[PDB]
């Protein structure tokens, strides 16, 4: 066990001396406190350690011990409904021990070693197991957590525990080689967990927001980026994605953000109900919380921990969603550490390998065939925070080369309280054509043409808005007047969404389809009536517009009747108008 | 269309792979039994000699204890020390003057270094 | 429609056997040549 | 304790100082540097290695030399001696009293950098603070435990608004249904980069109306050592945390100009040869600002609170400058001062269209304020919104192309800007702000008030603006 | 020879570099094998050697290495690759090893992957015209056989679909030049650098549809593979291509799927060494480095093969002045630049013809080739379209009603051009269809305004209507 002494301290970086024999990217214990660090450069007899804690008060000459292992996480039953910090330590245990502050150096296990899980086996003596197969299952909040073989183990079963209640560190299956498999195992967070085969995404990932689900869809194993300047409500959108998605498990990574957001989750989610099952919402969520005033070098650790936990739950056969709350903070941590190393930087002070780390992180997503043979997926939605709302910075330009969807938030929409404040002129998506076969069987037969008609309507109205900018709405004919009015109708009755209404917060696909159909039908009837001589005034004064305005505040089960009646009224409002 | 052609070409390629692998295994087994042959000592001497000729100024020689006595009569002539070791087989490995430089002249090593160069010859001589 | 696949499966297996036998012909010389060359 | 010195100085240049072996200096410690004349400076260990320790001198290095200077420890972490009887006092930026009265006697000594609050140990802010400014109390409510900056400009009057909020704020508990008037505020007022004229203004402002009895003042002039700017907010917040989470106080902290804080930070950072940032600001300004702003909030199982109101001047009225931009990513909303309202003669020139408070929905409504608060605020915002764009279109096309309700809306916009926003120096309770808002709404017909529910749209609609 | 020498005495590991001392017996540019305490072997290449120590750039990641146990041994003095005709159905990773499960190849030759420059005397002028079935390329920016023609793309624009369509539809038209009638298909060498899984699945499904896999070599360096390997992928692909072309007389088409990732790897390995930078940190020798890749194309005098390059690169902020597109434009012969505004209107393929260019276009058009009116039709189209765009810029200020009549005719021409000549959407147009559409569009203008076309070409092509070609 290599052990040396500290030689030089500067910020979060510590140079240890006497460490000949320490491996790159191993874990160390710095100081007599035992702070956790990782070796990122070897030189002569020394080693360069980045510390995941506060290095204040350290002294030269203190012990440094290398453990010989890379950063790893404990994967097993007991992670759901918990909250962790950047290196997977349960924050509730820290609170039970050391009060309302986060002092450094506490040691707790990630999975509770005193709980009892109702084990139910699935193998017999003499059977053959290889990496990724299923030994048995354990219930957890209504899920069925199934115990997997660690991805690099082979052998033949020698005995099994007989269906009792045990703790996680109870060896349940022993192989003929003598190796023991418990209810948990470890994995290095920088190595992607392997799969058998990558598949192509064919199923939408429903977020609950109309504009994202209709105009810029993302597929089940896809990747999205949502960069937005401050004051554009990025936090509300992320929380809504966490609250209404159709994923089985949500992993929320708060990499360098406000702490009140983590508190909002912790307080509200135990009250809300899971749509899929009957349970509370918190029972399907895992949080990793590394706020803005916690140690800087732990933000990257938190990113990697989150994506490894998501990969584990995917390997179990679920479909996971991973929300990385901000990747600009991870980029800033990278920049700081590279600054301590005296490296030459790339364009905006960032290290020259930032794009490689980003690409390797986003490339862990996708639909797969797991090693056990079942099918799971992982969807990544990463947030960015460009400095001046400037989409030409390094992080945004490196993220836009690997994501499949781009949801661009805008500040002009937010300064007039138009929420979710997504700019439909700068956004795009690359999954929309491969998803049409699903839309045609599961929403409506002609949903794609509805969506396309809405899009071209929006494009035309935004185009001629430039003309009306100068010469006033008085100077153009009734057709363009109707087009501007229909644009206003769309972007106040369809694109908007109140996130604090008990009805408008979540919106299904059938409902969005209904509203789109209503609007298009009205537009056609109005165009006919106009070209047979009526004016815009009587068109605007109609009351059915009030019916379409209140359409999004209608509950889901009582929407079909509302839709039928509104179609009848749309017909009658112009039939009686000759 | 071309799918059948791909099938037949895959079959041909993997058949050639099988036979070349077999030839390589054949010579791997032919090598690993030589220390029972009467040419063993002189080949080991010339191997150690070209090894020492590759390190001008070695300080030692590592070998196998079982063939250690084959190797005493030729290192005294130049002063390079001896040392035996069970793991090194079918060859000899020198050590440079600083301790930070080595040269190994094992049999299987030369085999793995030359097999790729000779694969073309084996193909041209085992088919046409 | 499938007769092409059948014909090609036949051709593949035939050529595989042909190559294997044409190889087992002179493998005994190939191995001796390689052992000659690898040796110092 | 006992004094141990180091005399192995081997290099002095600019602000740094290389002390030989001195291996007992912990990284980040505070030292003091005495020289051949006796004048004692202070310093901080920014790097320690086996050969030498690197020291940053708080003042300038004039007079130091390599033969007669010595360095001794002070402590391993900077601390501050606090006590409940700091209320009514006045300090200088590192705690020395400058009001003339004798120094305080400390009952604790807390490290000034503080510790991060465990996210599982917080709770959501829930109650509101009545500032007496209607355009904040009604439309951008300040919630107990929030961080709500004020975005000012060059010559806009942010000093006066700070002082007015400071001397008007109360907690107003009888609205809550408890009648527990049993705990008043404390107001910790931190001032940075301030001039003599503003200093006199603030002193007499606090002394005039008896607001000093419940305030602690940390005043820092523009001619003090730069290291004393980057410590003033930290001492202010340490005092505030002590008060709030040891004596159940409700504290309101006002940091008067973070634009000066950021210049001090840039100047100190460029002396350590670090990698620059967007406009020369250090690459870690976000983390440094975060360690200050994130010290506010409310904790579970305790009755205190810490509310922050940063104040800063956007340079060149640029909203994308790094200072206001980075402050935007950390806080929970913003209040913006407008220049056109200033030209019109309005005061305080708060612009209600680009302002927002994210935590407002929790602190208002039934049991906390009057019931109609939320919908009234929303309808007021929406009605002011379209008045402005009507004025924009009439500005270019003729006002001949007009309708019957656009007259209503222009009239509403003007009476709004002149009665709701322009409240002068008076202190308005929440009830009369709500009453003025209802009066201003009542001059728009129903059906135009499509945002408020139908019961209090009759309950409160009667009274019109005639009452002034 | 055959004996192995191992260098211990590693003294430094950080990022992608590794210093080793007492290694003067390594050649500059050699290939080494780095073996750790686990027995796992990874590769590297010497980039500076002196009497004291040598500097190595590691290809894999450096996790697990330590200064006590790892060793360094030589592989060869020059980096070479084993080539063969029998690699025409295979897939290799970014450093040339098989990844389809079949055994490795038996090399006929081993060639240095750095290559040698072609002799300017030994070269030949590229003249054979290639019909891609895309009108904006065939009529306005003709591609010839043996040319360098990149595609300047953006982030969300469909450059991959254009490349795959070109590969599917490209053919020579020997009946028009009267020479040869073999029309032997193209062999495709496809080098991917830092590709994602979505785009890789796209390209694979495409080639599998078309049946073009049985004559294609694939070098895949995915986005989760190590970064420093991208230095070797294009050199290996072009080694194989030049071998096939100038030994077995194939007609090869090389597709390099993203040069931006190549430049990222270059900048990383150049910043680790503190080179004098270029404009945004890109090393000062990036021009020479890219020129050694792009210039490995063309036709050789006295031989039948050819090599054609289609690099693809994404201008970062749609910025034509960024270092990567700037230098690449200074090397290659013209470019095909995509437009985001055209993409937003639903137009496919979104090729705007004004910032595009093909320098070799005049070598392979005209009489004895496609048709005698090709060149003049092309530049007349350019002039008319430029006029349409300027008139759009004027309408944006003085309103559409204030226009004259000929101005409205130019406005209409620009619009119909964009919506009928550019927007073809996956159909395969022969060159005659393209020229027919071009003349139907030109006939909108008055006959007296086609001032770049002669009188006889006007006389015998003017006057077709668009409704006739299709309704």
């Amino acid at each position: 066990m290599i052990q040396g002494v500290i030689q030089k301290i500067a910020g979060p970086a510590v140079i240890a001396k006497g460490m000949l024999g320490a491996r790159m990217y191993d874990i160390c214990k710095v100081g007599e406190e035992g702070l956790v660090g990782e070796i990122i450069r070897l030189d002569g007899d020394t080693a360069f350690v980045q510390v995941y804690e506060d290095t204040s008060g350290l002294k030269v000459g203190e012990p440094v011990v290398s453990t010989g292992l890379p950063l790893a996480v404990e994967l097993g039953p007991g992670m759901l409904n918990g909250i962790y910090d950047g290196i997977q330590r349960p924050l509730e245990r820290i609170r039970e021990k050391t009060g309302i502050y986060i002092t450094r150096g506490v040691v707790v296990h990630a999975l509770d070693r005193e709980k009892k899980w109702a084990w139910t086996p699935m193998v017999k003596p003499g059977d053959e197991v290889r990496g990724g197969m299923v030994l048995g299952t354990v219930p957890e909040f209504g899920f069925t957590h199934k115990i997997l073989v660690p991805p690099d183990v082979r052998g033949r079963v020698k005995e099994v525990k007989p269906a009792g209640e045990y703790t996680v560190e109870e060896p349940v299956v022993v192989l003929e080689d003598g190796t023991e498999l418990k209810m948990y195992h470890t994995w290095p967070v920088r190595r992607a967990r392997p799969v058998q085969r990558k598949l192509d995404p064919n199923t939408p990932f429903l977020t609950g927001m109309r504009i994202l689900d209709v105009l810029f869809p993302v597929a089940m194993g896809g990747t999205a980026a949502i960069p937005g300047p401050f004051g554009a409500g990025k936090s509300v959108t992320q929380q809504s994605l966490a609250k209404w998605s159709n994923a089985d498990v949500v992993v929320y990574v708060g990499c360098g953000e406000r702490g009140n957001e983590m508190t909002d989750v912790l307080v509200e989610f135990p009250e809300l109900t899971d749509p899929k099952t009957g349970g509370p919402l918190m029972h399907r969520t895992v949080l990793i919380a590394n706020t803005s005033n916690m140690p800087v070098a732990a933000r990257e650790a938190s990113i990697y921990v989150g994506v490894t936990i998501a990969e584990y739950f995917r390997d179990q056969g679920f479909s996971v969603a991973l929300m990385a709350d901000s990747t600009s903070r991870w980029a800033e941590a990278l920049r700081e550490i590279s600054s301590r190393l005296e490296e030459m930087p790339a364009e905006e002070g960032y290290p020259p390998y930032l794009a490689a780390r980003l690409a390797a992180f986003y490339e862990r997503a996708g639909k797969v065939i797991t090693l056990g043979g079942e099918e799971g997926a992982v969807t990544i939605v990463g947030a960015v925070s460009p400095p001046g709302g400037d989409m030409s910075e390094p992080v945004t330009q490196s993220t836009l080369r690997i994501v499949g969807a781009f949801w661009r938030l805008d500040a002009s929409l937010a300064f007039r309280r138009h929420f979710p404040a997504i700019n439909w002129n700068g956004s795009y998506s690359l999954f929309t054509s491969a998803l049409d076969p699903w839309y045609r069987e599961n929403v409506a037969e002609d949903y794609p043409e509805l969506r396309d008609a809405i899009s071209e309507l929006l494009q035309r109205e935004a185009g001629l808005q430039e003309i009306v900018q100068l010469v006033g709405p008085d100077a153009l004919q009734d057709a363009e007047r109707l087009v501007i009015e229909v644009g206003r109708i769309i972007r106040e009755d369809f694109l908007q969404q109140n996130a604090y209404h008990e009805v408008d917060a979540y919106c299904s696909m059938k409902k969005a389809y209904g509203i789109m159909k209503m609007i298009l039908a009205f537009y056609k009837e109005a165009e006919a009536a106009i070209k047979r001589g009526v004016s815009i005034d009587e068109i605007l004064q109609l009351p059915v517009l009030e019916r379409i305005g209140r359409a999004r505040y209608v509950s889901e089960e009582e929407f079909p009747a509302y839709f039928e009646e509104a179609m009848k009224e749309i017909q009658g409002a112009f039939k009686a108008l000759a | 269309e071309s799918a059948g052609e791909l099938l037949v070409a895959t079959a041909r390629t993997q058949a050639r792979g099988e036979v070349l692998e077999e030839v390589r295994r054949r010579v791997r087994e032919a090598l690993e039994a030589l220390p029972q042959k009467p040419e063993w000592p002189e080949v080991v001497r010339k191997l150690a000699l070209e090894a020492l000729e590759a390190l001008p100024g070695a300080k030692a020689l590592v070998a196998n204890p079982e063939d250690l006595p084959h190797l005493e009569a030729l290192a005294r002539e130049r002063g390079v020390e001896l040392q035996a070791e069970p793991a090194l087989r079918l060859g000899v490995r020198a050590v440079g003057a600083e301790g930070k430089t080595q040269v190994e002249n094992s049999l299987l090593a030369r085999l793995d270094r030359a097999w790729d160069a000779l694969s073309s010859k084996v193909a041209q001589a085992l088919w046409g | 429609t499938e007769a092409l696949l059948a014909r090609y499966r036949e051709r593949a297996e035939a050529e595989a056997k042909a190559v294997r036998e044409k190889a087992m012909a002179r493998l005994d010389e190939a191995v001796a040549l390689v052992l000659k060359e690898v040796l110092p | 304790l006992l004094k141990k010195e180091y005399t192995g100085i081997t290099y002095i240049s600019g602000p740094l100082l290389f002390v030989e072996n001195a291996k007992d200096l912990a990284y980040g410690a505070i030292v003091d540097i005495k020289d051949g004349t006796g004048r004692v400076r202070g310093g901080q260990v920014i790097e320690v290695s086996e050969e030498y320790a690197v020291i940053q001198v708080f003042e300038e290095t004039t007079g130091l030399d390599l033969a007669t200077t010595s360095v001794s420890l002070v402590e391993d972490v900077a601390r501050l001696g606090v006590s409940k009887e700091m209320l009514g006092r006045r300090f200088n930026g590192i705690g020395k009293p400058i009001d003339g009265l004798p120094p305080i006697t400390p009952e604790k000594r807390l490290p000034i950098t503080g510790l991060p609050l465990n996210p599982v140990a917080r709770r959501k802010p829930e109650q509101f603070i009545q500032t007496g400014i209607s355009t904040i109390d009604v439309m951008n409510t300040l919630v107990r435990g929030q961080k709500l900056p004020i975005f000012s400009g060059s010559g806009l009057p942010a000093n006066e608004i700070a002082a007015q909020i400071a001397r008007q704020a109360t907690v107003r508990p009888d609205l809550s249904g408890e009648g527990e008037k049993e705990e008043p505020f404390a107001v910790v007022f931190a001032a940075m980069g301030i001039t003599q004229r503003e200093l006199s203004y603030f002193i007499q402002e606090f002394e005039r109306t008896g607001a000093l009895s419940r305030s602690v003042l940390f005043l820092n002039k523009a001619d003090d050592p730069t290291i004393e700017r980057i410590l003033t907010p930290r001492m202010a917040l340490t005092v505030a945390e002590y008060l709030a989470f040891e004596h159940d106080y409700h504290v309101l902290v006002i940091l008067t100009d973070m634009t000066n804080y950021c210049e001090a930070l840039r100047e100190i950072g460029a002396a350590r040869e670090e990698i620059p940032g967007r406009r020369g600001y250090p690459g870690y300004m976000y983390t440094d600002l975060a360690t200050i702003y994130e010290r506010a909030g409310v904790v579970e199982g305790k009755k205190g609170s810490v509310t922050q109101i940063p104040i800063l001047s956007m340079p060149d009225d640029d909203r994308t400058h790094p200072i206001p931009d980075l402050t935007g990513y950390i806080t929970e909303g913003q209040i913006q001062l407008s220049r056109e309202l200033h030209r019109k003669g309005i005061y305080p020139p708060i612009d209600p269209l680009p302002s927002l408070s994210r935590l407002m929905n929790n602190g208002v409504g039934k049991g906390k304020t009057r019931e109609d608060h939320k919908q009234v605020s929303d309808q007021l915002y929406s009605a002011y919104a379209n008045g402005v764009d009507i004025r924009k279109l009439v500005a270019i096309i003729g006002e001949d192309a007009l309708t019957e309700n656009d007259r209503r809306y222009l009239q509403f916009a003007d009476a709004f800007e002149r009665f709701f926003i322009n409240q002068g120096q008076q202190n308005r309770s929440i009830e009369e702000s709500l009453q003025i808002a209802w009066a201003l709404l009542s001059m728009l017909p129903q059906g135009e008030l499509k945002r408020i529910s139908k019961d209090h749209i009759g309950k409160y609609y009667g009274q019109k603006l005639e009452e002034i």
